[PDB]
């Protein structure tokens, strides 16, 4: 059955009347600020005033049964004025002529938000409650919009009550730590699924599910496909469920159930998974398998790249294979098997196999040996230890090079392994700056 | 709350209770012997001339467990005067302190000391939550050992703690060559004492070293005096700043390492992108060789070039940094919500000192 055609007007004012018009308010603040990533906090905090005028007047007893269509319409028909008070989604003047109601936005990969000091948390406190409560759930919202929104509003909510508590309390350094300890759980939740909602937003169901195939295979190089398979398979899942759902226990609940069969089936090959499921809760768990680097890989002979007749468990044993023995990132890995595997498929009909294998082969070879250069010496070392490394790398094979240009080719180049040659390198941002550096490449 | 905290440290071990202030007993981590019975701390020390001192604690990591012992039997007995079997303990450790000896602890605790419960906590993510913070990046820095252990909600990220052997000892140590590089003397035990006296009284990081020198090289408006307890009077100048540049640069008394600037900078880059501002704008610094005036003006600096520019980099030097650690284990350990983190006799007769993860 389809949903009733006032299935939104009768959410809203559901939620209006549910929590009255201030926590209406910041259940909106918080429900655009995700939605419009790139907005100002004047643009966010007007098109919420706008909203919630129209829910108030709309929701009203004796309103007109047109009204909240009427006026939601009169709102969309603002954010096509060009000099527009509102936000605006990638392109949604392309739509000005209902697109305008479930646009995409991008996940954030670098947020900017950083929490301020106990001491000026509240030294702003103090100056506006009401301001203060408000520029952070924006700005919060804003640089985690990924999270689903129950995570946001339940996080952002909290938080709120903690600043409150503790800026008020006779030890505001002691009620910090208390509060942050209590917080630590909402706070996991929200922040770590933020990162992997943004991750799979990136990808794509298919690509995220070799993703996480490919990292619990470098995290666990000495397990057997049947350990991770059906755990990169789980979250996948998990993700395609509960990043954009409205449930507010998906994310919550199955998040934490994901962590137990980590445990179950890893805790017992690795030192470091070990030590991983040895804490305290399932968020403890989580944030330590999630950090948990690519590991010293075993190296063994190279892999073949399967181009038989042939479900599909033979490209994912591959895949398995290749990265438990393959010293480069995952984002290196997710970049070249995709257009790898396309081809493969879309040859199949024997005869294909035979003209194209030797084709993807090598190309995947070259790539492969073109990322372990530009990621060359900086997993085995720390930052300045690599950058030194670094410059005597490159000034050993461009003696021309003046002091000056060696030093910019440098920090060029530990920029970008900074950025891009570890486990959980941002997708987006890396799949343009590996094209870009493949072709500096040198 | 009526717990034990005893932070035990290379050169000083502080003993106290949960929820107080302060440790009640700060004593040195010896345990000497007749040259030709056992004593522990400050007497073993004066006592000196007529027995054999070792030090169980090296770099952070418990290394002789008989000697550790003494000193455990010495901070309950002795200093603080109470019965271990009637007291939750809750003791410390290094950054990466090894499986292996955190269970040697519990063992001993519960068995030799019958305590009813107890807890190891590291060191540096105490120093973070004495500020009330779970996340931030810690600079920790006392008298054998330095460490850059990043923390994420309480998470210490153990591929990315950076390690330096250098710290108090050897300041000390180094500060005693330069000034008899200068003319003076100081070689003896009881020299020592008195340079460890400068060290803690006139020593600061200077902003910019080699301007500094300078300034040194041509004013004496860096100069300081001294008076000796036999009543001579030196003057001490850009040894003042000398001896803690050997912390950003271990050059200067031949360790070819990274210097706290460097440590802390590869600390952060050890964690993902997306964290490292809240690293940046948390960097906590603790322990006893981090009380230098002027150490976390140098430090914002010095990160601050190498950081991106746009990154907002904060350091949190408190004035009782020198006790963050046993700070923030007074503080924990007083928490209702700590309260079933303990790890009780009971439980412990079970799975065996591996119980204590
Ligand atoms: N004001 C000060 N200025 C400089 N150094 C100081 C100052 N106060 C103490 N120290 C030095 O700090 C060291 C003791 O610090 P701390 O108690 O933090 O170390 P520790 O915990 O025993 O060692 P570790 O943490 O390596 O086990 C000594 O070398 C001491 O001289
Ligand atoms: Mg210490």
């Amino acid at each position: 059955l389809e949903r009733g055609r006032d299935y939104e007007k009768n959410k809203v004012c559901k939620e209006f009347s549910h929590l009255g018009k201030e926590d209406f308010t910041s259940l909106s603040l918080v429900l655009y600020s995700r939605k419009f990533p790139s907005g100002t906090f004047e643009q966010v905090s007007q098109l919420v005033k706008e909203v919630v005028s129209l829910t108030e007047a709309c929701c009203a007893e004796g309103a007109d049964p047109d009204c909240y269509d009427t006026r939601t319409s009169a709102l969309s028909a603002k954010s096509c004025e060009s000099n527009s008070p509102f936000p605006v989604h990638p392109g949604t003047a392309e739509c000005c002529t209902l697109c305008m109601a479930a646009l995409k936005h991008q996940p954030q990969e670098f947020p900017t938000y950083v929490e301020p000091t106990n001491d000026e948390i509240c030294e702003a406190f103090r100056k506006d409650p009401k301001e203060y409560a408000n520029q952070f759930m924006w700005e919060y919202s804003t640089n985690y919009g990924q999270a689903p929104l129950s995570l946001l509003v339940s996080y952002t909510k909290s938080y709120l009550s903690m600043v409150g508590s503790c800026c008020t309390s006779a030890s505001p350094t002691v009620c910090f730590l208390k509060e942050r300890l209590q917080l630590k759980h909402l706070s996991l939740l929200t922040t770590l699924s933020n990162r992997v909602c943004s991750q799979y937003a990136a990808y794509g169901e298919k690509k995220s599910r070799l993703s996480n195939l490919i990292k619990l295979a470098q995290k666990v190089p000495t397990a057997d496909l049947e350990d991770v398979l059906p755990l990169a398979e789980d979250i996948t899942n998990i993700l395609s469920k509960c990043c954009e759902s409205a449930s507010e226990d998906c994310m919550a609940k199955e998040l934490p159930e994901h962590t137990v069969k980590l445990c179950d089936n890893l805790s017992t090959k690795n030192s470091k998974f070990e030590d991983c499921c040895q804490e305290k809760t399932a968020m403890d768990v989580f944030v330590c398998t999630y950090f948990m680097p690519a590991a010293q890989l075993p190296e063994l002979p190279d892999v073949e790249l399967p181009t038989n007749k042939d479900n599909t468990k033979v490209m994912d044993k591959y895949t398995f294979e290749l990265s438990r023995r393959t010293h480069l990132p995952e984002v290196f890995l997710s970049k070249v098997l995709e257009p790898t595997l396309k081809s493969l498929g879309e040859c199949c009909s024997t005869t294909c196999f035979n003209a194209k294998g030797p084709l993807l082969k090598k190309e995947l070879s070259s790539f492969i040996d073109k990322g372990q250069e530009l990621c060359a010496d900086y997993s085995e070392n720390t930052f300045t230890e690599y950058k030194k490394k670094l410059a005597e790398r490159l000034k050993a094979k461009l003696p021309e090079a003046t002091p000056t240009e060696l030093a910019k080719l440098v920090n060029k180049r530990s920029d970008f392994a900074s950025n891009c040659c570890s486990i959980n390198s941002p997708p987006l941002y890396c799949d343009s700056e590996i094209d870009a550096e493949l072709k500096n490449i040198l | 709350t009526t717990a034990l905290v005893c932070d035990n440290g290379s050169g000083l071990v502080k003993a106290g209770f949960a929820g107080d202030d302060a440790p009640r007993a700060v004593f040195p981590s010896i345990v000497g012997r007749p040259r030709h019975d056992s004593y522990v701390g400050d007497e073993a020390q004066s006592k000196r001339g007529i027995l054999t001192l070792k030090y169980p604690i090296e770099h952070g990591i418990i290394t002789n467990w008989d000697d550790m012992e003494k000193i455990w039997h010495h901070t309950f007995y002795n200093e603080l005067r109470v019965a271990p079997e009637e007291h939750p303990t809750l003791l410390t450790e290094a950054p990466l302190n090894p499986k292996a000896n955190r269970e040697k602890m519990t063992q001993i605790m519960f068995e030799t000391f019958n305590v009813p419960a107890m807890y190891v906590a590291i060191q540096a993510v105490l120093s973070l939550y004495a500020s009330g913070r779970t996340t931030g990046i810690v600079l920790d820095s006392g008298d054998g050992v330095t460490h850059n252990v990043p923390i994420y909600e309480g998470y210490a990220l153990p591929h990315a703690i950076m390690r330096l052997d250098l710290a108090g000892r050897d300041l000390t140590d180094y500060l005693m060559k330069i000034l008899t590089e200068r003319g003076y003397s100081f070689v003896t035990t009881a020299e020592r004492e008195i340079v460890r006296d400068i060290k803690e009284k006139l020593c600061y990081v200077a902003l910019d070293f080699e301007n500094e020198m300078a300034t040194a090289a041509s004013s004496s408006s860096l100069e300081k005096s001294y008076e000796l307890p036999d009543g001579q009077v030196i003057t001490i100048g850009n040894e003042r700043f000398r001896c803690p540049e050997t912390l950003f640069q271990p050059s200067f008394i031949g360790m070819e390492s990274a210097g706290i600037h460097e440590t802390t900078y590869n600390s952060i880059m050890k964690c993902d992108i997306d964290i490292r501002k809240d690293l940046y704008a948390n960097n906590v610094m603790s322990g006893g060789t981090t009380m230098y005036p002027g150490i976390a003006d140098r430090m914002q600096k010095e990160i601050t070039a190498l950081a991106p520019s746009t990154m907002k980099i904060k350091i949190i030097a408190p004035p009782e940094r020198k006790y963050s650690v046993w700070i923030g284990g007074s503080i924990l350990a007083s928490l209702s919500t700590f309260q079933q983190m303990w790890i009780t006799k009971q439980e412990y007769d079970e799975a065996g000192p591996s119980i204590v993860h």
